[PDB]
RNA sequence: UGAAGCUUUCAUACU
């Protein structure tokens, strides 16, 4: 359900609904590392959209502290397909 | 074209780790060798059980999870003291019985010269005097027949130990015939 | 059974680690066993102490014999008249010698034992030569002060 | 009831030690008592 | 003769229960059929009400359906409290109150506490 | 002021709510002495429902203000009330109560919360021990180090 | 059945008395808790002042 | 003075006692980790500092009471030693000395 | 002493 292709410079975004909860482990405590997404998931009309519900993005997506500790930020683009 | 248990027991350096199903593996020689590594706890033992895991007996009735000694000393059951709760929690903190890495838990594993003051009070024995002879009634047989061969290093007052020894409830002492300070520790 | 010593005459103050702590000076007591009752759920006064060597069990049987533990006649051993509440420190020959002062015994007496331990149950049966010795035992021995145990002698069978 | 097999665990759910069974309420235990398992377990304990 | 009486009394209970269900007017007709069934059961078997008032704060919270919460679906919640407490509970008023009636003051207190707990949760 | 301020907490505008909660938090942090307690307890029990707000801002300010009120009035009474509330309510309110217990235990050291919480595990009922376990789970996840 | 009902009724009356006592006792406990309230708050503030000092 | 500490190429540390009157070398303790020991240093009567081929330093201390007097549980020795320190240095250590 | 598995028309509870 995850895109997981090696990413790049595009910054993942979150919608107003879930702003501030992890994209991997969907958690409500301590954000750590900025989310990067693949270029295909940010191409064209997809730029700036929510990495969970493809809707309008209002904030930067983050991996939680527990995910970065477990290096779950190094597994590829976390855009849900 | 598969080993037998006794045939495979003859090939391996450690035959007591071989089991019934071990001859049915795709590579039993590697399996038995890994079963003998100087570590590596074994499998949870209920893989072949058809009763799955835990459960099994609901017969036993368990009382409410008992609170730790210090917490039960805090007198929780109105004036409440916080400093007592703090100082007591940190200063009165104790370490519970931990278990080794090798040890594993199973469904049936939760069930399987000095005398106390209460036993000396119930037996009718008086306290130790200053300079006199007050032996226990089991010491007369040791003075008559001789010292016990099972514990030759034990000392009793009157026979091997002097009367002025005896202090409180200590009616015996075992006398068996360096730089022990740890290196880096806080002051 | 040879390395283990059967202890009899334990009160409520004695416990399972308490007997091992008291028998530690006699020898290396490896384990202690106390059979629990079914109606009360406690010890019946008789237990066992399994040591490592038989010499330690012999020393514990020769040292802790007829002792007063917890106000009870504790004694260690190698594991128509009815006498109840008798001390386990006495044997059949000792009971025959104690019964010889009142009257003449017809044969050797027998003491009941538990089916689990086999040291002492608590009751015994002894037969006299005539009814005069039984009347003297019911008059004098029925209530006499034994070794820290009040015994009670009674008639096993009587016809009205 | 007064039978020793019926009891209350730490959780508070009822449990029959004779049949090794759990029941939500009193009616389930009484329906279990009339069942084949409790009668056969009492017949085994009758000997 | 007892089984014949039981059969007749059952048929009459089912008749009165039908009259009470088919048809407040519905409560009066149901109560009348329950009383008629009771008279027949009493004939068949032969062949100090302590009352307390619980005020319901409907003037303070007009948005909250306290009557619906106390009665429950088909009256099952009310009947459950009546059965557990051995008390009779009647809602009365526009002020809106529950009249609790039982054989003992203890049964009334238990029922009043259960009603107050449901009102507080509301 | 404060008694004039407490009815505004039920307003449904986001800016009004956030600013009111921040003001009550400042008052509880510095001027705790003037208000008789009981009103603080009512305000915290009302704030309990704002922890489920669907704007991060509201939740952040609510967490801050709850921390201040707990630091002000003391952990004992609020913890007793929170345990009672955890016993009797539906799912979302029980989850918010768990969050509130974790907040109280972090502001006032967990040495003040753990004995009373462990004393509640000694109650003989199911779904009661599971609630204690869920609370311990979220407590450790929330306090971390 | 009548004898069983009578014993059940006696047990029910005892249970009802216990329930009434529990209902009161809770109110008495609340009263003790609230009257003890100002003192407990003062004690917590004193403890906070002492911990800050040390 | 009393004990002997042995370093294995792949196992970490073995504790041995020499029985002076019985003329016996008995193993009474070992570790629960595989370590490629390069060097070792005694810190006191119960503790040993070790180094590794992979660039790590560790300290191991014997538990209280023990026995001392001996006449496997993990296919090893009956008693185990605890690891009280672990550090990666980044380079291979070949000398350790308290001074 | 012990081994209580599998299925549905049950019926009852929790998500
Ligand atoms: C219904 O919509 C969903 C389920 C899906 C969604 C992603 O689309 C939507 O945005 C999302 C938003 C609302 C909810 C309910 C989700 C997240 C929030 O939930 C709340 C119910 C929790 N409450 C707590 O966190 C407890 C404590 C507080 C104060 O926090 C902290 C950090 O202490 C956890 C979380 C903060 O919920
Ligand atoms: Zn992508
Ligand atoms: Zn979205
Ligand atoms: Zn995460
Ligand atoms: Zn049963």
């Amino acid at each position: 359900i995850f895109c997981r292709k090696q990413a790049g410079v595009a910054i993942g975004r979150l919608c107003e609904k879930c702003d501030g909860k992890c994209v991997i482990c969907d958690s409500y405590v301590r954000p750590c590392t900025l989310v990067r997404i693949c270029d295909e998931c940010n191409y064209g009309s997809y730029q700036g959209r929510c990495v969970i519900c493809g809707g309008p993005g209002v904030s930067d997506a983050y991996y939680c502290k527990e995910c970065t500790i477990q290096e779950k930020d190094r597994d590829g683009c976390p855009k849900i397909v | 074209n598969r080993f037998t248990v006794a045939e495979l027991k003859q090939l391996v350096a450690r035959p007591d780790v071989v089991e019934m199903h071990d001859v049915t593996a795709q590579d039993p020689k590697l399996l038995v060798h890994l079963k003998a590594t100087r570590n590596s706890v074994p499998v949870p033992r209920h893989w072949c059980f058809k009763r799955k895991y835990l459960q099994g007996k609901r017969g036993i009735e368990k009382p409410p999870f008992e609170l730790p000694d210090f917490i039960k000393r805090t007198g929780i059951q109105i004036d409440i003291d916080y400093q007592k709760l703090h100082d007591a929690f940190f200063k009165w903190q104790t370490k519970p019985k931990l278990t080794i890495h090798g040890d594993l838990y199973y469904e049936g594993k939760e069930f399987e010269g000095d005398l106390s003051d209460e036993l000396r009070i119930s037996l009718g024995m008086p306290v130790g005097p200053n300079a006199h002879k007050v032996p226990p009634p089991w010491l007369i047989a040791m003075q008559r027949y001789g010292p016990p061969p099972s514990y030759p290093n034990l000392k009793i007052p009157g026979l091997n130990s002097p009367i002025p020894p005896l202090y409180g409830d200590v009616f015996g002492t075992n006398a068996a015939e360096i730089d022990r300070t740890p290196w880096g520790e806080l002051e | 059974q040879d390395a283990t010593v059967y202890v009899g005459g334990l009160d409520e103050k004695v416990s399972e680690p308490l007997l091992w702590e008291l028998f530690l000076q006699a020898g290396p007591v490896v384990n202690t066993h106390m059979p629990k009752d079914r109606v009360t759920g406690q010890h019946q006064g008789y237990g066992f102490v399994e040591f490592l060597s038989e010499e330690d069990a012999d020393y514990a049987i020769k040292i802790m014999n007829m002792i007063k533990l917890y106000g009870k006649p504790i004694r260690v051993n190698k594991a128509n008249i009815f006498i109840g509440n008798l001390d386990p420190e006495i044997d059949e020959k000792l009971l025959y010698d104690t019964f010889s002062a009142f009257g003449v015994i017809l044969q050797t007496p027998k003491i009941m034992r538990d089916p689990d331990t086999g040291n002492s149950k608590g009751y015994a049966f002894i037969n006299f030569a005539s009814f005069d010795a039984s009347d003297a035992a019911i008059e004098a021995m029925n209530g006499q002060y034994l070794c820290n145990r009040p015994i009670t002698v009674s008639y096993a069978f009587k016809k009205d | 009831n007064k039978d020793p097999y019926f009891m209350k665990n730490h959780l508070g759910s009822y449990e029959c030690k004779l049949c090794l069974t759990l029941h939500n309420n009193e009616g389930s235990y009484l329906a279990h008592t009339q069942g084949k398992k409790h009668q056969t377990n009492l017949a085994r304990r009758a000997a | 003769r007892e089984q014949e009486r039981a059969y007749i009394v059952q048929l009459q209970i089912e008749d009165l229960t039908r009259k009470l269900r088919t048809g407040t007017r519905e409560f009066r007709t149901r109560k009348k059929l329950e009383e008629e069934r009771h008279n027949l059961i009493t004939e068949m078997v032969a062949l100090t009400r302590v009352s307390d008032k619980v005020m319901i704060p409907q003037d303070e919270y007009p948005e909250i359906n306290f009557v619906g919460l106390l009665i429950g679906p088909r009256g099952n919640t009310l009947k459950n409290i009546e059965k557990e407490c051995n008390a009779k509970i009647m809602i009365r008023g526009k002020p809106l109150h529950a009249l609790v009636t039982a054989n003992t003051m203890e049964n009334v207190k238990k029922a009043v506490e259960q009603i107050r707990n449901i009102l507080k949760q509301g | 002021l404060l008694p004039r301020l407490t009815p505004i907490l039920k307003n449904r505008h986001e800016k009004v709510q956030e600013n009111c909660i921040d003001l009550v938090g400042r008052i509880a942090d510095r001027g705790a002495e003037y208000v008789s307690a009981r009103e603080w307890m009512r305000i915290c029990f009302e704030l309990l429902e704002l922890l489920k707000a669907h704007k991060k801002a509201i939740r952040r300010a609510t967490v801050n203000t709850f921390g201040y009120i707990a630091k002000a009035i003391g952990p004992h009474d609020v913890l007793a009330t929170l345990l009672n509330n955890l016993k009797v309510q539906e799912r979302q309110n029980r989850v918010c109560t768990t969050v509130a217990i974790a907040i109280v235990a972090e502001t006032c050291s967990p040495f003040t919360v753990l004995p009373a919480l462990m004393n509640e595990y000694r109650v003989p009922e199911l779904n009661v021990q599971n609630g204690v376990l869920k609370s311990l789970s979220f407590l450790f996840e929330y306090i971390g180090e | 059945r009548e004898a069983k009902e009578m014993h059940e009724r006696k047990r029910q009356r005892e249970e009802e008395i216990e329930a009434q006592e529990k209902a009161k006792r809770e109110r008495e406990w609340q009263k003790n808790f609230e009257e003890s309230r100002d003192g407990r708050v003062d004690s917590w503030r004193n403890f906070q002042a002492n911990t800050k000092g040390k | 003075g009393h004990r002997v500490i042995v370093s294995d190429v792949q196992e970490s540390f073995i504790w041995v006692r020499y029985k002076r009157n019985e003329n016996q070398l008995i193993i009474f303790a070992d570790d629960t980790y595989p370590r490629w020991v390069t060097t070792a240093s005694l810190l006191d009567y119960d503790t040993v500092a070790g180094a590794d081929k992979f660039g790590n330093i560790c300290v191991v201390r014997l538990p209280p009471n023990t026995n001392d007097e001996v006449d496997g549980l993990l296919n090893g020795a009956s008693q185990k030693a605890e690891v009280i320190m672990n550090y990666h240095v980044g380079e291979t250590v070949l000398s350790l000395q308290k001074t």
